[PDB]
RNA sequence: UAACGUUAUUUUACUUAUUCCGUGAAUCGGAAGCGGGGCACUGCCCCUCUUUUUGGACCCAAGGCUUGCUUGCAGGCCGA
RNA sequence: GUUUAACAGCCUGCCCACCCUGGAAACGACUCAGUCGGAGGUAGGGUCCAGCGGCUGGAAGAGCACCGCACGUCGCGUGGUGUCCGGUGCGCCCCCGGCGGCCCUUGAAAAUCCGGAGGACCGAGUGCCGUCCACGCCCGGUCGUACUCAUAACCGCAUCAG
RNA sequence: AGUCGAUCCUAAGGGUCGGGGGAACCCCGACAGAUAGCGCGUUUCGCGCGUACUCCGAAAGGGAAUCGGGUUAAAAUUCCU
């Protein structure tokens, strides 16, 4: 053998990845933050109105624990809406409120309409 | 053609930068190596009792091959052999009405059982390796083989004598008897064995050992000794 | 019955040294084959000042002797060198103000600066602005070389000790008086928390033996035992005489 | 500000060796020192092989 | 003042215990070769490891010999 | 009160720095102060650097001022005119440039970004290999964001002359 | 709120592996040591480099990117254009 460094280095050695006789969990959990989940209620005050009428965008509380993509994909999924932004911030009282705003192929009054508002 | 040219390199000091060289003796060892080197050279650097000492001195290399190309036609049956013999020997008892079978004859392992051997004195032949780690559980064997006349050899390897009996290591192996027609170079090889180990036991009781220094200090030694002869002459 | 000043300095914690600024040790090369066996040049690129040291630093670069890559190293700058000059260290370097030698290459009464002390230490004698060391004799039979340090002191080294040729440039800084407390105290900001100094006569006795008193005295000899504890060794420490000369 | 993606190629590349590095004295200086100095090592080589066969 | 023996104080030798220093543990010990000096005659002893007018560059081998087979190229020795 | 944002293009080119021609005492040039010049001054001609400099696009469609018509309970309605030309400074706030004084004081590091030395290696003939160029396409998480900041929103037992 | 900050970097320092102490709570802190890993081509294996902390530590240090105009009872360089 000829070495040429000086320094001693440890040798790569191989490394097997687990394969466990058992899993350690029985099966997967469940999706606690589903669409439902994720849209509480929308928002029924004076400046969501506004909101809806003026900017075409929607006020909804949300759980906390969402982003704006799960927030995004939960709207797809409930409303079948595509969605501009999300923009969103944490009320005083704790909860999480999500103003989003619809493409302009879609109307939000007509949206708050079949929701029930 | 004309195209190619050497291209020397001038290697010396501020000269050209030297291609790569061996760096072996120079490597900064892991603890383990360090630590196994520097054993061996504090054993070297020390001196050695004589009862250490005889444990240096081993069979020398011809007589070594000739006992265990003997010692190879007398080991013990392996697992396999083991299991067939018995299902042999189970399918046999009641056909064969427990038809008698000679008595094996093959080589004896195990330091208590060697012990025990040794001292009923129905051992005919002993192998002690040299490498036993502790060292006490041999180093009181040469003494009791030369009290009991037993001859006794040292030999180089605890796992080659365990490869003889199918193990990773044995400390020591014993025959008790041989076969017909190898007593005669049983004999032989005895004699041979007896010369080298038991009738030189008494004058190696007293030989001291070890006390050898590094090689730079034994050079600087011989040159103080050159200087001194060549002035004192 | 209180722990007193000279006691606080050794946990440190407020008497630590101030090295914020400072531009790393200053040491001669690692001692290698070049420098044992032929010479290697290195360029001075830079004289530059150490904050809380008088004597001015130089930056040399060489070339590194089996890597392909730049040597940088921070020598104690000594007198006369300048940037872009070569240095040459090794047993068979020149004997040239600013080069490094081994001892045993140096003559007697040569003047010299970072002396080692050990073979291979780079440096620790005579570094301090305006000192240096004097090559006294060599004894070949034991490879050891003799030398006067700047104290007065004659020392006995090993011969292949190395050692830089000239004295340490910036001297005669402390003749300049400071005139002010002020610039005692810019001295000091970047050395250590030592500056002022309070006299022990003027405290009270429970953080000094000097303490007390109705009038401002010691009231004992101010010279100590050698083995006096911590605690109670102010004053004199083991002194053989006091006063004039 | 110097970023590729942020500013073009010519306002932060100076075309001559060791552009944008050191200056074109410099550059001058280092290219003339370097062939006199290769001059001067032939010539020590050629001297030094004259004194050897003279001797 | 020595043959025998006891005692105490010093000087000195070895390195592996121990302690300390340096390094990215990068040429450590011996010998032999390439060159330079003298001797008298074919051998001896004495020395060197290649870099000092310049604020430059310097790495990852050119070359030779030898194998697979006829080279995409690849494997060894010297160079070292 | 009579306004012009980020950003894109073009122009300009402070004080310095740099380059070419040329070779200077009767020395010259020059700052408030200095300083510079055969190691190349003065002079002539150029390059580069800053800009919170100029023009254009943005952008007059906006904002502001003025003058009108209309609903007169709810049209966040409807229209026009102007937004122009100069001076001044040991002035005040901020930023920048270049000198000079001071130190036994010389007044951070890293992430990150740019540039350079070398050239192993790499492609084809009507298509191949590269391309930091222009245009086109898609995406951009999490948490804070109200309000006071004090002779009552902080501390001092208070809506306290601290 | 992709553009304002935290987030990223490191400062004085803090917290640690190993090692050394310690009855032990703990003490020193990269100092007693086979470091993390990083590039090239790929039958995912080979080749080449690899100095023992890739941790915390700044809403005033360093630092990728936004501007007008308009809008609320209360928000905006974040909402509208
Ligand atoms: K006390
Ligand atoms: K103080
Ligand atoms: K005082
Ligand atoms: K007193
Ligand atoms: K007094
Ligand atoms: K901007
Ligand atoms: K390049
Ligand atoms: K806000
Ligand atoms: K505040
Ligand atoms: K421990
Ligand atoms: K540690
Ligand atoms: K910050
Ligand atoms: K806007
Ligand atoms: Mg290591
Ligand atoms: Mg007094
Ligand atoms: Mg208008
Ligand atoms: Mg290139
Ligand atoms: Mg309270
Ligand atoms: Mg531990
Ligand atoms: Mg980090």
């Amino acid at each position: 053998k000829i070495r040429t460094k000086v320094t001693f280095h440890r040798p790569k050695t191989l490394k097997k990845d687990r394969n466990p006789k058992y899993p350690r969990i029985s099966a997967p959990g469940r999706n606690k933050l589903d669409q439902y989940g994720i849209l509480k209620y929308p928002l029924t005050t004076e400046s969501a109105m506004k909101k809806i009428e003026d900017n075409n965008t929607l006020v909804f509380i949300v759980d906390i624990k969402a982003d704006k993509k799960k927030i995004k994909d939960a709207v797809k999924k409930m409303y079948d809406i595509q969605t501009k932004k999300v923009n969103t911030l944490i009320r005083p009282d704790g909860t999480k409120k999500a103003y989003v705003r619809l493409t302009p192929d879609y109307d939000a009054l007509d949206v708050a309409n079949k929701i029930g508002i | 053609n004309p195209l190619f040219e050497k291209r020397p390199k001038q290697f010396g000091i501020g000269g050209a930068l030297p291609p790569k060289k061996d760096l072996t003796r120079f490597v900064r060892w892991p603890q383990v190596v360090r630590i196994q080197r520097k054993r061996r050279i504090l054993k070297q650097r020390l001196k050695v009792p004589p009862s250490l000492n005889q444990f240096s001195k081993t069979l020398d290399k011809n007589l070594a091959t000739n006992l265990f190309k003997m010692l190879l036609k007398y080991r013990p049956e392996d697992k396999a052999a083991k299991k067939e013999r018995l299902l042999k020997r189970a399918q046999a008892e009641a056909e064969g009405k427990t038809p008698e079978t000679k008595k094996p004859i093959i080589v004896k392992y195990g330091l208590k059982h060697i012990t025990y051997l040794i001292e009923q004195n129905k051992a005919q032949l002993v192998v002690i390796a040299h490498d036993v780690d502790p060292i006490e559980l041999v180093v009181w064997l040469p003494a009791l083989c030369r009290k009991m006349e037993i001859p006794y050899c040292i030999v180089k390897g605890k796992a080659r004598l365990g490869s003889i009996v199918h193990k990773k290591t044995a400390s020591a192996l014993c025959l008790t008897t041989v076969k017909n027609e190898d007593k005669m170079e049983f004999s032989r090889i005895l004699e041979a064995i007896k010369a080298n180990f038991n009738d030189k036991y008494e004058e190696n009781r007293k030989k001291w050992g070890g006390g050898v220094m590094g090689s730079k200090s034994q050079a600087r030694t011989k040159a103080k000794e050159r200087v001194l002869a060549k002035e004192a002459a | 019955g209180r722990v007193i000043r000279a006691q606080r300095k050794g946990a440190g914690s407020v008497f630590k040294s101030h090295t914020h600024h400072r531009k790393g040790p200053a040491k001669f090369r690692s001692l290698d084959y070049g420098e044992r066996n032929g010479y290697l040049k290195g360029v001075v690129s830079e004289i530059i000042h150490d904050p809380g040291r008088g004597a001015p630093l130089a930056r040399v670069t060489f070339r590194h002797p089996f890597r392909y890559k730049h040597q940088k190293e921070l020598f104690v700058a000594a007198e006369g060198m300048y940037t872009g000059q070569f240095i040459y260290c090794g047993k068979k370097a020149n004997l040239m103000v600013g080069n490094v030698l081994a001892l045993r290459s140096i003559p007697e009464g040569a003047v010299v600066c970072n002396v080692e002390h050990k073979v291979g230490d780079r440096g620790v004698f005579a570094r301090c602005s305006g000192d240096y060391a004097i090559v006294i004799s060599h004894n070949p039979d034991n490879g050891t070389t003799r030398i006067k340090l700047p104290s007065g002191a004659k020392k006995i080294v090993p011969s292949g000790c190395r050692a830089m040729i000239g004295q340490v440039a910036g001297g005669g800084r402390t003749e300049k008086p400071m005139l002010k407390a002020g610039n005692a105290y810019h001295k000091y900001r970047v050395k250590r928390n030592c500056w002022p100094k309070v006299r022990g006569v003027a405290m009270n006795p429970v953080e000094h033996p000097h303490g007390g008193g109705n009038h401002q005295h010691i009231g004992h000899a101010s010279t100590v035992r050698r083995d006096a504890p911590p605690g109670q060794k102010v004053g004199l420490i083991a002194a053989r005489r006091t006063g004039r000369l | 500000e110097y970023k590729r993606s942020r500013l073009s190629r010519n306002r932060r590349t100076v075309n001559r060796a060791y552009g944008g590095v050191l200056s074109g004295s410099a550059v001058r200086e280092r290219i003339i020192r370097a062939f006199l100095v290769e001059e001067q090592k032939i010539v020590k080589k050629v001297l030094k092989i004259q004194k050897a066969k003279e001797k």
